């Protein structure tokens, strides 16, 4: 017994240190490859950020994504959010935009779209714009960045079986 | 911003309070009485009101204040009896010199004249710091000397300035930390709602044993520092034992006292009573009110505040694990709480699952209890507390059909029963040793092979005993002890002699007050090693009535071991014991020829 | 010290908007500024007055209780004229020696009250730190209290009982004979030896009221008693406010004129009732039995409106009867009084059936206080064990009974049968005791001991062993 | 005891060895892949799905 | 090919600042674009906290939001609620085998989010009855009591009844710790061809034992094998209904989508049925019997009938779901419903473990309905099924006869009582009895019951067919 409770103290106390070590190296290799993802995640943010820069295809961009939450939000008078660089833009494309939302959605054209004062932080949103109700109530997130990280969680099945392949399903 | 929209007791629906937050305090009525918000329905805003109600009309101003329910932290509640919502009693009898608590009385809940010593502590100026980080020590009491004030857990931010040793009153700026560019402005006290625990870095497990005094308790269903229980809320002992036992003796480095629903004349005794028990205690004889706040809390006192008392009396306890001190908090009769939450919920009208009390019961038992983890704190230094619930659950008509006690039964890991038997019997302690548990038997086995390696299988042979003779005398009682063989006999025998000499335990007299576990253990040795002697020498010839006539003196040798006064210290107490143990041995030996 | 502030006139709003009444509660609409709590004074078409009382405001909307019933009142011709202030008793010195209705209206021959002072009567909560433990024993005189249960003065202690058993003959004894067991001197002066009862009879039939009258009388405790009667035919919202009159006058005598108080409260059961009905046609989310949730708080602020205070030499004892109905504790009445008052006198029926009076079961019975006014210096020092010891061996016999009931005489040892014998001559000669017995603590431990003495002294346990040896072979 | 926390810095260490080439995998795995990741999260983002919600 | 591309989409999500009303543990929005029923909600708080909700109602356009972790803080004016567009739904992989989940799908560990393979949906569906096949093979449970004679077979659901202080919430770790199939211990070919898991499901663990699950899977090899979804009893009760779902959902991934097999444990459904009294009082339902919602059946079938073998699929969860005894009666509707859904009963008794036995299994009781399939020469040895018949009948022996020993004497009993209480003894002693952390495969267990069973003469084991004894008795 003198020996015996020692020894299976050293048996179990080794057999604790191999499954530690075993979980925490399984945690390793998992947390790795959740960094690789977050890495790609990153270079897909910067991409957007660079994307978002070139006014010339990003006016399209700007206009579909401001017609997609006016038709999300489904309101007859919208004020918009944007950053200070847009707002010429969202000036120029207003008579546009409520144009296609009185086509994409068989409502009437837009009554009114005011671009708010309160101009998205710059530093933040890489881009689009976060529309919202008459009564600034009932608002739609449209940002890019916002719109990455809503991508970020719908699609990471996607996103493994592009990168990975079927395993074992 | 407001005006009242109706009143029905505690509950006033003000009105225009659009912006208010849930739980939100929101003085109400011209005399600000203080209520808190329960329910939002757009401008209106249902305000269980604390107090006495009567005499609000519609119109008057309900004034926001835009916080929690706050429980005022910092020195200065050691030694102060509280009321639920922390109004300190004796200091609005001081101030109103009339014998009611006036309705809506201001009374900051820490004595503000008072000046505290202060000393710097560690952090420095221009030093990042953050919650809970200890920034300071001020002397309270020569029994919680260094209560050590700490930064507030959510803020944080670098010092710009911190004030130097000395004397200050509880206002007094003390620190100066910035965030960002606002700079917070920090004293020597700090607000905290009660409903949410005070947040801590990581709970351990808790793993030494609070050491209760009664000997069924801490030998049979022991529980520990950091723990959990329910004291079964009897008059006489039970818990009444058990409260002044950990007070005194538990080694508790604080204590909360929080009777909740508590008779008013029950509460008058403990106001005369705790201010009076430094007779026994470690250090220099200092009373134990130096060392325990008490939150008063009689039935009569309106509903919410019932509700309320156990959150004040939980949140100070929770300050003081964070300082490291082994605090422990005595919830009496927290099934007064429970009826508190079932009328509360009656007046306000939600559907009731069980027996009328709420269906959210068991989440409110389980936030309570929960909260009583032994954790280290915050912020550095680093520092273990801990804190232990004792929560008293007065068991009603029922035994344990009662919701309330088969809620709690799944969150307590030690549960001190009642029996209404050895209740009748006057037997005291009158805790059930059949339906009792403390899932804390085998984490403590760290602590028992270290100091009394013998503990856990000596309790095993005790229950063994004891559950083996209740059958045998489920039998008895309906046949009679004649069939009885001579090892039924003895089991029979000795479990008579544990429940009359160790289980009982008086708890009044000089000795047996407070059972040292050195003690209890040295008693578990000798009464299991008389059963086994008896039990040996029958499996020899000898008969078991000439053996007990033989060996009478033995018996009542070890049935007079627990008079033992435990003040000799173990160095002899332990040498009485091992004499004892000794003479017993011997004469089986001789009387088993 | 002038109460000169009174001097002011405030007139008083009269209403005609009474919308609608149902059952016990009128409900009022178009009030200005309603207060929640104050008392109105509402008048029938016939001209009558009813004191009603304001039990929920909303908006322009007043719910009305309705004391002395709502029957006769209408819509068309009802003028509800709203007092500003809450109910205020006029509460007197002078009120000692004089039958009040159930309301506060003097139904003696006499006149109004002359009050010196406006009470409210939901009084205020006492600053628990201001209380002062009770310790000082009163000596009931029923050997089945006072050894067992002993009440303290300032304790609340209800006289639960079943319907039709006599807790009102049990409580007349105890006020014939309630006195503290150590008192301050012989002489009736300076001693100040007389409880000035309070006592508050409140849905209890006719025969009651006059019992307890002429029980007084003959006493001669009318000269110093405030009766609250509201008897059976007397209205049933009534009983409401009938238990917070006799306890704010009984506040007022003891707290404000350092006089020594003992407030019965009878039939509280009926004032459950009462409360039931109120908050059962308010459409309340009702408790365990129909009974309104909020009984607890209610019932508290009836009960903890009793103890010494420190710095005053009054004191309010209380002896709330209740009349349990079905005989079970754990009906809600009963069940939510053994929470609030420290211990319960427990009137048996099936005691009372085999002709034991008092009929007081002990192991039911309890008093929450009565480990502190007991042992050396205030009565006997044997007092604390001899109790435990009669309360266990008492309980061995009645189960030693239901054995010998379920299995035959033989499985009883001897320790049983001198259990049963021990349980009859409880009852019989301990338990059993005269109506004008009077027995006092002493000669009652007296008789525990001489019943004691039945067992062999290895076989008191509970007793300590110095006690034993001092005490049981006295003989 | 000594043999145990002997193997015991052994395996930690044979696991860390074993754990690089599932790391160094990944690592490959995600440098191929990024392009074609990146390219097809930017046209998922850039490109809305512009349509009144069902029940219009 | 994979059909998963549809997940590229990008949804945004509207953020309703209109939060009109607030009421307990909901709150109620108002003038909401088309509500879904079930819908999980990022609801913010003023000062920027971000506390999940449930929508759990809607009414045009009103949706009443349950939210998660209390609902203090919760203003009218400031609160902003933002709707995802689906309901709740865990995100699955091959690869969670070994992460330890928070209540609501969150992994509480140190690790990362889960590289979901799929999000399959919470309450999933209900298993096609016809795809359903009967349960085959034993899942050993390396208990001695439970796998020799109360065996599992993989697709059976047994539960462990427990009192409510019994270490059956121990039994469970043991259990998690020591389960596999039998296919590695008959060594006759690859046991580990068809892998094995299992899934923990903690509800309504206090936190000194979710910390005590989760160090014993880390410290033992166990946790390269479990998905632990502990939720503590102070998380949110909404999470304690959501983890059970989550447990099947994640067992049923693995089960099915994978092959492997899995045996779910639900730890402690007393408090999931608690919980879900929480939310029936939530939705103003009207208590059912015993104040558990009505429909207490259905959401507990809707648990248990998510487990069993399937036609096609290799995999098969067996579920052992363990529950606390309200007040140690079968009669509460909890332990009867589970009874009235699962396949049998395991006993976790307060007598033995008042004996200090472990575990403290009574068998007498315990029973498994489908023990005879995963019983035989395939599964286990072919004296098993008679071995486990014998174990159970001498038992039933002992315990009778050891109750007669007070009756009729030690000398007065039959030969084969007296070997019957030898017999007991050393069977609750040594098999029964079971070391915390002591591994009995079933064969080393079914040679302790013959090392047992050979107490008796071959004549006095008639249980035990005869082409058994003449090959096992004797070895």
């Amino acid at each position: 017994g003198n020996f015996k409770s020692k020894l299976k103290k050293a048996m179990l106390s080794q057999q604790i240190t191999k499954s530690t070590i075993a979980n925490k190296m399984r945690l390793k290799v998992l947390s790795a490859r959740e960094q690789s993802l977050d890495g790609i995640f990153e270079e897909t943010k910067e991409k957007l950020s660079g994307i978002a820069n070139n006014r010339d295809e990003y006016k399209p961009i700007l206009q579909s994504l401001i017609v997609e939450a006016l038709l999300k939000l489904l309101e007859p008078k919208a004020i918009v959010k944007a950053l200070e660089r847009d707002v010429d833009l969202i000036e120029s494309m207003k008579d546009d935009i409520m144009r296609e939302y009185g086509e994409k959605a068989q409502r009437a054209p837009l009554e009114e779209i005011v671009i708010s004062n309160d101009y998205l932080n710059k530093d933040l949103v890489s881009g689009g714009v976060v529309v919202s109700n008459a009564s600034d109530k009932i608002e739609i997130n449209n940002t890019l960045e916002e719109r990455l990280k809503l991508l970020s969680e719908e699609a990471l099945p996607a996103i493994r079986l592009e990168l990975y392949g079927p395993s074992k399903t | 911003y407001g005006a009242i929209y109706s009143v029905s007791g505690p509950v006033v629906i003000a009105e225009n309070m659009i912006g208010c937050a849930m739980y939100e305090l929101v003085k109400v009525g011209h005399d600000n009485l203080v209520g808190e918000v329960i329910r939002i329905d757009g401008d209106k805003a249902t305000i269980q009101v604390y107090e006495e109600t009567a005499g609000l009309t519609v119109g008057d101003p309900v004034l926001r204040t835009g916080k929690p329910l706050s429980v005022e932290l910092g020195p200065g509640l050691m030694e102060t009896i509280y009321d639920g919502i922390q109004r300190p009693l004796k200091a609005i009898k001081e101030e109103s010199q009339s014998i009611y608590i006036p309705r809506g009385i201001d009374t900051p809940a820490l004595d503000r004249t008072i000046k505290w010593q202060f000393t710097p502590g560690k952090f420095q100026v221009g030093d990042h710091i953050s919650g809970g980080d200890i920034y300071g020590s001020v002397f309270e009491n020569s029994l919680i000397s260094s209560h050590k004030i700490l930064l507030p857990p959510r803020s944080r931010g670098t010092i710009t300035w911190i004030a130097p040793a000395g004397e200050y009153t509880l206002d007094e700026k003390i620190l100066e930390v910035e965030f960002d560019g606002k700079k917070s402005d920090f004293t020597l006290y700090h607000t905290w709602p009660v409903r949410v625990p005070r947040p801590v870095t990581e709970k351990l497990s808790a793993d030494y044993p609070l050491l209760t005094g009664q000997r069924v308790l801490d030998a049979l269903f022991p529980c520990v520092q950091g723990g959990t229980t329910c004291i079964p809320g009897a008059f006489g002992c039970g818990k009444t034992v058990i409260s002044q036992s950990l007070s005194k003796y538990s080694n508790s480095d604080a204590i909360i006292y929080v009777g909740c629903g508590e008779r008013g004349n029950e509460m008058a005794e403990v106001l005369m009573e705790f201010p009076e028990l430094y007779t026994e205690m470690s250090g220099t004889k200092e009373p134990i009110m130096k060392r325990t706040t008490l939150v008063a809390n009689t039935s009569n006192m309106p509903v919410a505040a019932r509700e309320a008392s156990i959150y004040t009396g939980i949140t100070l306890a929770e300050y003081f694990r964070d300082q490291g001190k082994n605090v422990s908090m005595i919830a009496d009769s927290s099934s007064r709480w429970a009826e508190a939450l079932r009328e509360i919920s009656g007046r306000l009208g939600e559907m009731p699952a069980d027996q009328g009390f709420p269906a959210y019961l068991g989440a409110k038992l389980a936030s309570f209890y929960e909260r009583a983890g032994k954790a280290v704190a915050l912020g550095s230094p680093d520092r273990t507390g801990s804190v232990s619930i004792v929560a008293a659950v007065s068991p009603a008509g029922g035994d344990f059909s009662d919701p309330v006690t088969t809620a709690t039964l799944g969150i307590t890991q030690v549960f001190w029963g009642l029996d209404k038997k050895l209740a009748q019997r006057k037997h005291f302690p009158s805790i059930n040793t059949s339906v009792s548990y403390s899932k804390y038997t085998n984490v403590l086995n760290k602590f028992y092979d270290s100091n009394y390696p013998e503990f856990p299988v000596l309790r095993d042979r005790m229950k063994e005993i004891l559950s083996n003779a209740e059958e045998l005398e489920q039998v008895v009682q309906l046949v009679g002890k004649s069939a009885l063989s001579d090892s039924d006999k003895i089991t029979l025998d000795v479990a008579t002699l544990i429940k009359e000499d160790f289980l009982q335990q008086n708890g009044y007299s000089t000795y047996d007050a407070f059972c040292p576990i050195w003690k209890t253990f040295d008693m578990m040795r000798a009464f299991i090693s008389y059963h086994d002697e008896a039990q040996k020498a029958v499996a020899n010839g000898a008969n078991w009535s000439k053996l007990a006539d033989s060996t009478g003196d033995v018996k009542h040798a070890v049935s007079s071991s627990k008079f033992f006064e435990p003040s000799r210290g173990e160095k002899e107490v332990h040498g009485e014991f091992e004499k004892l143990l000794s003479t017993m041995q011997e004469r089986f030996a001789e009387s088993t020829d | 010290k002038a109460v000169e502030q009174g001097f002011n006139v405030k007139p008083r709003l009269n209403y005609n908007t009474v919308s609608g009444v149902n059952g016990p509660l009128v409900i009022l609409e178009k009030v200005k500024f309603p207060r929640y709590n104050e008392i109105v004074n509402l008048t029938l078409p016939d001209g009558t007055v009813r004191q009603g009382q304001v039990l929920e405001i909303r908006g322009d909307r007043a719910i009305v209780q309705v004391f002395e019933g709502t029957s006769g009142i209408d819509v068309k011709k009802t003028t509800v004229e709203f007092t500003g202030e809450s109910l205020r008793i006029p509460v007197s010195e002078d009120m000692l020696g004089r039958i009040f209705d159930g309301s506060g209206r003097p139904i003696d021959n006499g006149p109004k009250v002359f009050a010196e002072d406006y009470l409210d009567i939901n009084g205020s909560p006492i600053n628990p730190y201001a209380r002062i433990y009770p310790e000082e024993m009163i000596s009931t005189g029923v050997s089945a209290i006072d050894t067992m249960n002993s009440i303290a003065r300032g304790q609340k202690i209800p006289i639960f009982s079943a319907s039709g058993l006599p807790h009102n003959e049990i409580a007349a004894q105890i006020c014939r004979q309630a006195g503290l067991v150590r008192p301050t001197k012989d002489v009736h002066d300076g001693h100040e030896e007389n409880f000035s009862i309070v006592f508050a009879a409140m849905g209890v039939n006719l025969e009651t009221a006059r019992f307890f009258k002429q029980d007084f009388e003959e006493n001669g405790s009318l000269e110093r008693t405030s009766l609250f009667l509201n008897l059976a035919n007397d209205p049933t919202i009534e009983r409401i406010i009938t238990p917070r009159l006799a306890l704010t006058t009984a506040e007022y005598l003891a707290y404000q004129t350092e006089r020594h108080v003992l407030t019965i409260l009878t039939d509280m059961s009926s004032y459950a009732d009462a409360l039931r009905e109120v908050s059962a046609a308010r459409e309340e989310v009702p408790g365990r039995r129909g009974y309104p949730g909020y009984m607890y708080t209610d019932l508290s602020t009836i009960y903890e409106r009793a103890g010494r205070v420190e710095g005053r030499n009054g004191s309010i004892t209380q002896i709330p009867i209740l009349t349990m109905p079905n005989d079970d504790i754990t009906h809600p009445i009963p069940d939510l009084t053994g929470y609030i008052t420290e211990g319960q006198i427990f009137v048996d029926r099936q005691l009372h059936n085999k002709g034991i009076y008092p009929p007081i079961n002990v192991l039911p019975s309890l008093s929450r206080l009565m480990k502190s006014a007991i042992g050396e210096g205030m009565t006997r020092k044997d007092h604390g064990d001899v109790s435990n010891q009669l309360y266990a061996k008492y309980a061995i016999g009645k189960d030693a009974a239901a054995m010998k009931a379920v299995v035959g005489e033989e499985a009883l040892s001897i320790e049983d049968k001198l259990s049963l014998e021990f349980l009859e001559k409880f009852e019989k000669t301990f338990i059993t005791q005269g109506a004008y017995e009077d027995r006092t603590v002493f000669e009652s431990l007296d008789q525990a001991w001489s019943l004691l003495r039945i067992y062999p002294k290895e076989m008191l346990n509970r007793i300590s062993p110095k006690i034993l040896d001092e005490f049981y072979d006295r003989a | 005891e000594q043999k145990n926390a002997g193997g015991v810095g052994e395996l930690e260490k044979k696991a860390e060895a074993g754990v690089q080439g599932e790391l160094a995998e990944i690592k490959k795995i995600a440098e191929k892949k990024k392009d074609d990741v990146v390219k097809i999260l930017i046209e998922t983002v850039i490109k809305p799905s512009a349509e009144v919600h069902i029940n219009a």
